[PDB]
């Protein structure tokens, strides 16, 4: 169908308990997501440790717009279009740098302060009796009003539509606090490199998989079954190779995944693992445990280490894993192309073993060379191809559907419930159609 | 009694084993404590404090090899195939007394699956030693030109 300027057709794609395949396959819908969905939502753009000093910047892209995220001279984070006020040149090339006291366009050298405002124009008398002063360009670079941070995690929203930051995320931000609290100094810094894994599928398949407890015992059987076989008849408390530790539980009974639980939020956020874990001696690092107690005391340390949220989804473009200090950023490219960038943090003040474990995890699970990553990409590409079939054009999201869930709010539910996915497409429809 | 040509012959044959699916014989070329290392960034310092694409000990190499035999390795349906093209290995270090040898070998690596194909270029560093009269690898380091770029799935062994 022609979805442009056709919100009724968009609404018809999303029912309470299933969604239409065009969400995954339609390039037109992808284009409209850039204009509406991704422009009307809050999206992660970077971490403060990547731009700690005045003049530091990183480049990024959100909803098809090229951005600069920069530290201004007042210590604040500002976000703006990487698009000169004159004829649209990127002001900065490459992924990061420091621009000192001003951006300088590399085509004709108009300059801009680090808040985006126009600073100087060469040969400015050439505009003396022109209407330049009446145009938006005279202000400088287009700046984003909607720029917020939580515990160093920076998010932006392009448009004026949709919930503001605090309402958008609610208490889901607590997962970020837990990851930073695991530093004995309460601070995270980006470290260890970025695994950049191109996926030939729609971004939605990656995000759904983060809440998908019915896939691991199927899609990871060859990887996990192999791992289990090379760790046979061992004491349960004997330290395991991390590959065995991480792969073997993919084959757990369904009851294990059901019991783990999911919490869902308005606007599609979620986390898996709703329980508190008791901190045991299994694979403990005494110097780290000591440093935690020294900083926080016994009771608060147990609270911090006891949070057991296996993953958290900051819909639509970020997921984090608290206890391992790994994050994954979703970079949609087209209806059938998504880049996943997987980053890690050092826990400031922790012994080096902690970053060793986190960087090992990042390699094992999230590299383009990871067999677990191959497993899930294969499943996504299988759906990306299969969904072109006709006849049944619907993607079933019926598992554990109950209309009581339509009230929204925070909901804690069984771990195999497809609720987080249903919730996400309710948010998607709203954010799509509100600006059409 | 090790010659420079035996060192070169070793690296050439190692790639030939990989291209002919002789993975068990390949794995036996490593010492039991060796690592197979594909760094993530150029001039990466080590495989302990920085992420890599691969930093595989004997257990991880065996896991990956055995998984390729599984009827439910869905990501290898149909199986991928690879090809290595090598520039002649260059001997950087020849220490017979210390039983230590280091070679540097440029490569073009192709991996295909069905009608899809990708290629990668880079340089190998092989650390070789003699154990029980036979050459073995104590480290294979694979420096890809574009290690830190956006890569699709790489499923065989470079
Ligand atoms: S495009 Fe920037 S100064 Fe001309
Ligand atoms: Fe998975």
């Amino acid at each position: 169908t022609s979805y442009r300027d056709n919100p009724d057709a968009i609404r018809a794609l999303v029912q309470d308990d299933r969604v239409h395949r065009d969400l995954y396959t339609s390039q037109e819908l992808f284009e409209l997501e850039q204009e509406h969905f991704f422009a009307n939502t809050w999206n992660y753009v970077g971490h403060e440790s990547q731009l700690p000093k005045p003049g530091d910047w990183i480049s990024n892209e959100i909803a098809g717009r090229p951005l600069i995220v920069a530290r201004h001279s007042d210590g604040s984070v500002r976000a703006m279009m990487n698009r000169c006020a004159h004829k649209g040149s990127r002001l900065v090339n490459g992924p990061c740098g420091n621009t000192g006291k001003f951006f300088r366009c590399p085509y004709h050298a108009w300059t801009f302060k680090t808040d985006g405002s126009l600073l100087a124009i060469p040969l400015k008398t050439g505009y003396e009796n022109t209407a330049l002063h009446e145009c938006e360009s005279a202000k400088g670079l287009t700046t984003l009003r909607y720029v917020r941070s939580h515990r160093g995690f920076i998010f932006v929203k392009i448009s004026d539509a949709g919930p503001d930051f605090d309402d958008y995320f609610g208490d889901s931000l607590s997962s970020i606090d837990n990851m930073a609290d695991r530093s004995p100094e309460g601070e995270l810094e980006i470290a260890g490199g970025c695994l950049r894994f191109m996926h030939q599928c729609n971004w939605k398949m990656f995000v759904e998989n983060l809440n998908d407890t019915m896939h691991p015992m199927v899609a990871h059987e060859s990887s996990a079954g192999t791992a289990k076989r090379m760790w046979a008849d061992k004491p349960e408390d004997e330290p395991k190779p991390m590959a065995v530790e991480q792969f073997a539980p993919f084959m757990s009974d369904y009851k294990f995944f059901e019991d783990m639980g999911i919490r869902t939020y308005d606007n599609g956020h979620s986390f898996t693992g709703v329980h508190f874990s008791i901190h045991s001696k299994y694979k403990a690092i005494p110097a780290y445990d000591d440093a935690m107690k020294a900083r926080y005391g016994e009771a608060k340390t147990a609270q911090i280490l006891g949070m057991a949220r296996h993953n958290t989804v900051y819909y639509p473009n970020l997921t984090i894993k608290g206890a391992i200090q790994a994050i994954r950023v979703v970079k949609p490219i087209s209806a059938d192309r998504t880049l996943i960038e997987s980053w890690t943090f050092r826990l400031k003040g922790a012994p080096p073993e902690l970053l060793q474990r986190t960087t090992m995890y990042n390699r094992l699970i999230n590299s383009p060379f990871s067999v677990v990553g191959h497993d899930d990409l294969q499943a996504y590409r299988g759906m990306q191809a299969g969904l072109h079939a006709s006849g049944n054009e619907w993607v079933s999201l019926h598992r554990n559907y109950d209309p009581s869930e339509l009230k929204g709010g925070e909901i804690t539910t069984g771990g195999t419930n497809e609720l987080p996915m249903r919730n996400q497409y309710r948010a998607w429809v709203q954010r799509m159609t509100e600006t059409m | 009694e090790v010659t420079r040509q035996d060192l070169i012959d070793f690296v050439v044959n190692e790639a030939h084993l990989l291209d002919t699916r002789r993975y068990e014989e390949w794995n036996a070329l490593f010492t039991d404590d060796a690592f197979y290392w594909v760094p993530l960034v150029p001039d990466q310092e080590d495989g302990l404090n920085h992420t890599s694409h691969l930093y595989e000990d004997k257990l991880l190499r065996e896991l990956r090899i055995e998984r390729l035999k599984s009827p439910r390795a869905f990501s290898q349906q149909p199986p991928s195939r690879c090809h290595h093209l090598l520039q002649v290995p260059v001997v950087e270090q020849f220490d017979a007394e210390g039983n230590r040898f280091v070679l540097r070998t440029g490569f073009h690596y192709t991996e295909s699956q069905g009608d899809e194909l990708q290629f990668y270029v880079g340089t190998f560093f092989h650390h070789l030693t003699v154990r029980d009269g036979a050459l073995r690898m104590t480290l294979k380091r694979v420096n890809l030109l574009n290690c830190d770029a956006a890569l699709p799935a790489v499923q065989l062994f470079i």
